[PDB]
């Protein structure tokens, strides 16, 4: 079992950094993927991270601006968004992903999320 | 009965018959229901991260184009005849090394029935990857799982389900390891989504629990008596210099022949384990002990009232947290 | 062509996809183990190896023949072409069937039917131990072997000659290291499973651990090391720097002497009789130590002693004590 | 082009040499070392990846057509005849099938057939441990034909018979490639003489590792042996315990001077430097145990020629030691 | 939906099939494009320089001959089809050992397109060498590839690319090494030309830095202590021939048993490792601290002074060049 | 020459041959010869106790079946016409794990003479198991054999003997092991009676003498060494409590670190060997030694010069019974 909490997401036109809680059997879910799901959309993919190790992997349309950093002793991951866009307007939810779910872009290959904050620039 | 009729039916029913092609091809997807009886666990290593695990393997399917009438029996062929039917593509992700047992011969059965039921069955002895966390060790719990999945197969085409519920897997409680005891088993069925499309997944875990025993009395015991045998110091008068500093430095000698050898037993884990804490701790004690003797002697040239106060009350302290921490 | 065309009347019309008397009658094989040799225990995996002549005896009518010679030695490669037993071993870890320079397999067929199917198989089973009275112990390795498809009502399993003459384990058999075979049971049994149920035949080897070696490596060494500590109390008290070093280096001795003991015993939950041995005996050398601070610290307070006189008498009686419930104990067991 | 491939396989008998009774068979073989693997002292083994090739004429596959060459798979090789080369002191040699078999197989118009298969080899090196470690090794690699002998196939070495890699992607970690030399010989056996072909690769192991793991702290223990001769003939403990502990380290360092080298029996130079190294340490305490009891109970002054006797002999055991294995 | 229809399709493309030919043979190379899935990096051997890789490996290329029309789907066929097709020889060229996983079935995959276009998908576990740098070990960083490589065909006949570009290899985040951090993975294709002709490459590179923790506690920290504990002689007092002589020894002893112990779990390189010059180089100094006594002993029968206040110095100094040299 | 000749020779050879039936099958037995040429003896393993063993394993029979008339010359044909002829079902009884060498092709030859003499090698690497007499460890002699005999065909279908007598075995001198020295090899044929029959049996036994200069220097002298080194303690003066004390137990703990190191290269035979005998030997002399200084200790708080008069002698006498008893 598995509790995700984020936090660190207010209004704004600039640099965001929002923190992802964990907290429970993390290890058996040592992947932490970002999305965002904008009103009459379906939720989207932003950036998928592993708890150990640190390797990282982002979606094309937030690339070397959104950067994610994780620590096991806080067991927390922060995700840093830079040079905010119109188009960054969703809920953005955290999500765990078990060792062997698959894919890291589809949302229902994960088990546990956050509750999702409302981010509108 | 009469072995040319049957002999006869089984040969009409390969007759024809393309292996290339799954059953209901261009159709509903095929329901196959697996059950797993477990023979044993033979080996869980830490170093490698990996299980050992020997089972009998049975799937569950109907072929329409096997069903046959007129023979009210359950047909029990050769194992030789799988070769000539299309079984599934099940596959283990999570496996390292895998083989079928083929002494006397491929520990493998085929069963067919007059409705197209295919009962397949093997006997596998695999080793499935387990990583393991060892903050907690050896007071840690593992949960190791197995799954399975088919390779080329998308749910479209084949659908995986536990035969029977949560009493699709059995012979649990025949395991016997000797480092571990079984506490749970769970059986988990989901779809797995990737580039290819999405697959299905059944899911075997169990969770381990290390027995603490063997650690207490090897590993334990020796530190708690050498970091005992470090304070006997305190009792020897401040003048057996040779005494003293031979008692503290011999005692840093076994802590060293002691922490050399319980941790070649591991692998490379850069964190910090229970047991690493407690053999450095106590490293630290008998290190301060003879560090003791030192302002001791070059003030004589009161301090060991209060060392024999301290240490046994901080050494309890620190047994006191690091029991509550990982217990 | 005077045994080809016998050879090629056999095979015509033979499907080795069924058993014999198929659908009717159940198929009984007769089956004689003869064990070549009796590899090594490996108390660490907990499994054992040996190598058998796995010999089967069934009646298959649809090979009869009508010849002047009573039985056909054949050659190995026409097993495949007819129809054989699935015998498999439930509890082999990893079993292989030899091939050097030609399948080691045996075929005859004899005039009424009977067909005698041998081969040479190397097998390495599972053997359970409860290594509680460790090295005192003994184990009963089994061997169980069945049907892997055909259930109880299509084929069983019968031994050749009786129970006790089905399986012979010659003496010279023996390649045991630290094991002696006492004897061998054999059995017969039925088991369940979703499958269906079979017939499983168990041969169950008792083995004796020898427990020669563990008593120089580990029992006697400690023996004396423990005597060694009690010789500190003989030595007079003014030699502080003498009597302390004699503690602490006897401490390294068992701390030296633990690890080699256990370098070797699997890792078990449960406490052997040799853990308790070197326990007490890493006790003993410990209150040694304990006995002279003791002895020490009173000393200078009084600043040839008599407590050490008490402890003269009460170490070697403790020791003395312990050793003899400990061997009574362990080897009534 | 299918029809030239059908054609080709077509009244052809693979178990037949080509000019099985006209000639015998003249084959060029070619070896490129992709990599040298690590050498097992102790069985003996040195591990080594090559793409062995080999080149032959068979007359029975001649075609006319512009292509001039077919490259085929590995499937065709089992049609046609293949020489049975094998490495007469390989102990196991594996070709590898992933993804596919690593052999290549082409054909030219004229008849010449070109064989190259990917290689790991376990060859056998019979090391002489003598001067170990300073010890040079020469490994042989020696190939020929199983069955045919000298009257059936010929092999023969071409203009470019090995070549070598970079030499520095090779997995040698502990000696160093310095030569490398190829040899044609004929061996007669009981079946009868065939032609070996023959590849030594020489070897120097490097010292380096040996020389902080044993030489130095060894060296080192025995100087503090000789400390013992300064301190005080009257601080007893002091010096007896020295001289114990020392014979104790020598002890410990002695048994990891060879858990690499196997159970030879003959004395190695890293075997007698340590035995040599623990008489020294041996002495000291004896030294001091002769000393002790003269002067409790000339020789009085026997610290003073230790303090020099025992330093001059271990500085001359060196001289020897070191100029006896790194020269003559 | 009808079957038969199927396999008279799937019999026609094979029918007159050359497996010994490859598409457009004699016409342009046909590209192969390839796409790697990282299952697991198992193991990383310092001692036989090699790391085994999980991974699933694919190829796509066109073959015309295998073009089928009528059919508006994609056929996923068994595996067992793949020995009645063309594959490219792919192999790699610096692996050790490798095989294909066969639980259930050989872990392989064939998936043919209207077009001609073939996908063909493999399980592989591979044994591949990887050369090491070990000068700065352990706080070094190691460069090991993966090179793939056409066995027979040359650039004329075939070549590679990474279908996807930097996307073709996937799963490289799942990996969990207990001694490395992936730092980077790179993508590169190139040709390499032999004696028989220039052939493509394609290869896969991972950027590993092992992780420093683990070594930190097991070896600098007892090596540190015991060096600091070979000073706790210079307080002692002169007179203390016994302790001072004791405590020097036994601090050698300690070092040679930690020496021993920690040089036995790497390969036999005749470099200086910063390990090798650590260990030795506190050798050194209870070396020297015992040698101090010596001098001190034999004058007596203010050096004292001057080593207390170098002995830590040089010491402070040796680490600090050593961590600014390696860090 | 014509090549077109020797193929219908060939093929009329094969047609109609059945591999199933032994030649002369129904009348008299075959008689197959056997010559070996030994490649190596790679390992001799004490814990195991099996060898392993790399040789040339040739047959010579005689098939009728296989007699060809026109063709002066013995035609060595491709190793794969092997799987069309008859081959004895040769085993080796106590072999523990066999292979034939595969690089480049199966290391198997054939070939055929005009009157149908057939002659069979193959390259085999072998373990045979060879239980071992360590009573006299390490100055044993052993003798390890190599069983050979068919399967399934009594002597009534086949007979073997060895091709040349005393010559069949070739090679002998070319065994390097560092280790052992081949004292000698003998040939044995007899007949082996089962329960299906009488077997023909060939038996090849090497006598292996174990070196003892290795154990010499790297066992006996340590402990000779140590036990000489404890006597020291007797010159010592009876005052000297804390030098004397710490000699007989660092001469005690010398005893253990050899001693266990030592047992660690062995199996767990129950019974004592030499070294074994040798070893708890000096552990006694040394435990005695200090026990020596106990008596004196306390009684002064004579038995000395007792003791420098006995300890050498005994010791002496312990090595004049172990030598004689051994060599
Ligand atoms: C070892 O570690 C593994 C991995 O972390 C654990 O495996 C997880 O086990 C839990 C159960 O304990 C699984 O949770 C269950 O997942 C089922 C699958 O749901 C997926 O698929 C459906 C469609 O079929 C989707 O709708 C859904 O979104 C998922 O994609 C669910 O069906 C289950 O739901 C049931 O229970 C929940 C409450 O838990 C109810 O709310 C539901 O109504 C319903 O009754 C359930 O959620 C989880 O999926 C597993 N993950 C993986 C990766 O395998 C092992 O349990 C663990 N073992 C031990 C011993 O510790
Ligand atoms: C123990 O030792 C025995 C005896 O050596 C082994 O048994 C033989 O094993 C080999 C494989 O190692 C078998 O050879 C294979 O036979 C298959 C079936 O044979 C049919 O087809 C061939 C060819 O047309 C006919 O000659 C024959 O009459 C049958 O009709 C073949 O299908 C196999 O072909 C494979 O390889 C070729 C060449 O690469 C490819 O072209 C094919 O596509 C295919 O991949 C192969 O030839 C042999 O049949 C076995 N004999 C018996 C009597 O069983 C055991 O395998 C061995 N056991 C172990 C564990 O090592
Ligand atoms: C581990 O170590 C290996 C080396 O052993 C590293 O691999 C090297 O990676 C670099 C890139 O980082 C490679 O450099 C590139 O080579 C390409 C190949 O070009 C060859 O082929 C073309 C024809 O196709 C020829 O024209 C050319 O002459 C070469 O023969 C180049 O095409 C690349 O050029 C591109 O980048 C440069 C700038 O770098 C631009 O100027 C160009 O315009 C172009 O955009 C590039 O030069 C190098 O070849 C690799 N070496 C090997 C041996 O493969 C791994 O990267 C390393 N691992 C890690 C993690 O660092
Ligand atoms: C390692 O250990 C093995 C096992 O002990 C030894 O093998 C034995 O070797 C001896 C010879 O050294 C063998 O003795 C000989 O046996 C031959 C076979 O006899 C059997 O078969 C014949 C029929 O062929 C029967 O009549 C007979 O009863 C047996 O059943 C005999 O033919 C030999 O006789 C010859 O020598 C004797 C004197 O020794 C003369 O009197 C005879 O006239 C004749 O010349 C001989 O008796 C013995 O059988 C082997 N045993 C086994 C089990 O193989 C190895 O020699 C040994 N190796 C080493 C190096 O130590
Ligand atoms: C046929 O004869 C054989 C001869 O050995 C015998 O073993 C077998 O039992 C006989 N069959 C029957 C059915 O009696
Ligand atoms: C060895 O290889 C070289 C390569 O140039 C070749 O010239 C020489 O002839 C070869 N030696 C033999 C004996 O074939």
């Amino acid at each position: 079992q598995v509790q995700l909490v984020e936090s660190g997401g207010g209004l704004v036109q600039g640099s965001l950094r929002l923190s992802c809680a964990a907290s429970g059997h993390t290890f058996n879910y040592p992947i932490m993927g970002w999305f965002r799901q904008a009103p009459g959309k379906e939720r989207e993919f932003v950036g998928a991270i592993s708890w150990s190790g640190g390797s990282t992997s982002y979606a094309d349309s937030v690339k070397d601006r959104f950067t994610i950093s994780r620590d096991n002793a806080k067991n927390t991951v922060y995700l840093e968004m830079n040079n905010l866009k119109p188009e960054d307007t969703a809920v953005y939810y955290c999500a765990a992903k078990g060792r062997y779910s698959g894919g890291l872009y589809y949302p229902t290959n994960y088990d546990y999320w956050g509750q999702g904050t409302q981010v509108t620039v | 009965g009469n072995m040319s009729f049957v002999k006869e039916t089984v040969d009409k029913l390969l007759k024809g018959y393309d292996i290339r092609l799954r059953p209901d091809f261009g159709g509903p997807p095929v329901c196959v229901g697996m059950n797993i009886d477990i023979a044993s666990i033979d080996m869980v290593s830490e170093v490698n991260m990996d299980y050992t695990l020997t089972m009998y393997f049975q799937q569950y399917w109907r072929d329409k184009r096997l069903a046959y009438s007129g023979i009210p029996l359950n047909l029990t062929l050769d194992n030789r005849v799988a070769d000539q039917l299309w079984v599934p593509d099940t596959y283990f992700l999570n496996d390292k090394k895998s083989f079928v047992h083929g002494v006397t011969v491929k520990n493998r059965m085929i069963r067919l029935h007059p409705d197209g039921t295919v009962l397949y069955g093997l006997r596998i002895t695999t080793t499935a990857a387990c990583m393991m966390d060892l903050r907690r060790y050896p007071l840690d719990e593992q949960n190791c799982t197995l799954e399975i999945e088919s390779y080329g197969y998308t749910t479209d085409d084949i659908e995986f389900y536990w035969r029977g519920g949560d009493k699709a897997v059995t012979g649990v409680e025949r395991i016997e390891l000797p480092q571990f005891s079984i506490v749970e088993h769970r059986l988990v069925s989901r779809n797995v989504v990737f580039a290819t499309g999405a697959y299905p997944r059944l899911s075997l875990s169990f969770r381990l629990k290390r027995n603490i025993g063997y650690f207490i009395l090897q590993t334990y015991m020796p530190s708690i008596l050498i970091t005992i045998l470090s304070w006997v110091s305190f009792w020897i008068n401040y003048d057996a210099s040779a005494a003293r500093v031979a008692l503290g430095i011999t005692t840093v000698l076994t802590m060293t022949t002691i922490n050399t050898h319980l941790r070649e037993t591991l692998p490379k884990i850069p964190y910090v384990k229970a047991i690493d804490m407690y053999l450095m701790g106590c490293f630290v004690f008998v290190f301060l002990a003879l560090l003791e003797y030192a302002f001791v002697n070059y003030i004589f040239f009161a301090i060991d009232r209060w060392s024999r106060i301290v240490f046994p009350f901080t050494f309890s302290l620190f047994n006191l947290v690091y029991w509550l921490y990982y217990v | 062509e005077n045994f080809t065309r016998i050879l090629d009347s056999l095979l015509d019309g033979y499907d080795n996809r069924l058993r014999p008397g198929f659908g009717g009658p159940v198929t009984e094989v007769k089956t004689d183990i003869y064990v070549t040799s009796f590899g090594p225990v490996s108390d660490v995996e907990m499994e054992y190896t040996m190598d058998v002549f796995f010999r089967q005896t069934w009646i298959d009518k649809r090979l009869k023949y009508d010849g002047p010679i009573e039985i056909l030695r054949l050659n190995n490669m026409m097993v495949t072409k007819v129809w054989t037993p699935d015998t498999f071993f439930r509890n082999g870890k990893k079993s292989v069937s030899h091939n050097m320079t030609a399948p080691n397999k045996l075929f005859r067929i004899m005039r009424n039917g009977t067909i005698l199917y041998t081969m040479r198989l190397t097998i390495s089973a599972e053997c359970p131990m409860r290594l509680v009275d460790f090295p005192m112990d003994g184990h009963a390795c089994p061997l169980k072997f069945g049907s892997y498809a055909y259930p109880k009502s299509e084929m069983i399993y019968t031994w050749t000659k009786g129970p006790e003459k089905s399986v012979e384990v010659p003496k010279e058999s023996s390649s045991l290291v630290q094991y002696d075979l006492i004897g061998q049971t054999v059995s017969s049994e039925t088991i369940k499973s979703i499958t269906g149920e079979y017939i499983v035949m168990t041969v169950y080897f008792h083995l004796r651990r020898k427990m020669g070696y563990f008593m120089i490596q580990t029992y006697i060494p400690c023996i004396m090391t423990v005597i060694l500590s009690q010789v500190s109390f003989w030595i007079n008290k003014e030699s502080v720097p003498a009597r302390t070093v004699f503690g602490i280096t006897t401490v390294l001795t068992m701390t030296t002497l633990s690890i080699s003991a256990r370098h070797s015993l699997p890792k078990v939950s449960y406490a052997t009789a040799m853990d308790w041995f070197i326990a007490v005996c890493f006790a003993f050398v410990f209150s040694a130590l304990i006995e002279f601070a003791a002895v020490n610290y009173f000393t200078n307070i009084q600043m040839t002693s008599k407590i050490d006189k008490y402890a003269r008498i009460l170490f070697p009686v403790t020791f003395g004590a312990f050793n003899m419930v400990y061997w009574v104990v362990y080897l009534s067991k | 082009v299918t029809v030239i491939l059908n054609n080709l396989l077509e009244g052809y008998d693979n178990k037949l040499r080509p000019d099985i009774g006209v000639k015998p068979t003249l084959i060029h073989t070619d070896m490129y070392v992709n990599s040298i693997g690590p050498v097992n002292a102790i069985n003996m083994e040195y591990t080594i990846d090559i793409f062995f090739a080999q080149t032959w004429y068979d007359r029975r596959l001649k075609f006319n057509s512009t292509i001039k060459v077919l490259r085929l798979n590995s499937n065709m090789v089992g049609k046609i005849w293949i020489p049975d080369t094998f490495f007469r002191n390989s102990k196991k040699a594996d070709a590898h099938w992933i993804t596919t078999p690593n052999r290549m197989l082409r054909i030219w118009n004229d008849g010449r057939v070109l064989y190259t298969l990917r290689l790991t080899i376990d060859a056998e090196c019979q090391l002489q441990l003598h001067n170990f470690p300073m010890d040079e090794h020469s490994c042989p690699l020696e190939f020929s034909s199983y069955g045919y002998p000298r009257e059936e196939i010929v092999y023969q070495w071409k203009r470019s018979s090995v070549e070598v890699g970079d030499t520095r992607s090779w997995r040698l970690y502990q000696f160093s490639f310095v030569g490398l030399r190829n040899t044609t010989e004929v061996v007669k056996t009981t079946s009868g003489d065939y032609v070996v072909m023959s590849v030594y690769f020489d070897l120097s192991r490097r010292m380096g590792y040996f020389t902080i793991q044993t030489y130095i702290p060894c060296t080192l223990i025995v100087v503090l042996s000789w400390v013992s001769f300064w301190i005080n003939k009257d601080a007893v403990p002091a010096r007896t315990s020295l001289g114990i502990t020392t014979v104790l380290t020598m002890t410990t360092l002695s048994t990891i001077a060879r858990k690499s080298l196997p159970k030879v029996s003959y004395v190695t130079a890293m075997d007698l430097f340590v035995s040599v190294c623990f008489i020294f340490v041996f002495s000291a305490l004896v030294e001091y145990g002769t000393l002790h009891y003269f002067v409790s109970n000339r020789i009085a002054k026997m610290d003073s020629y230790a303090r020099i006797f025992f330093p001059t002999a271990f500085c001359l055991f060196n001289l020897v030691y070191w100029v006896s294995y790194l020269y003559l």
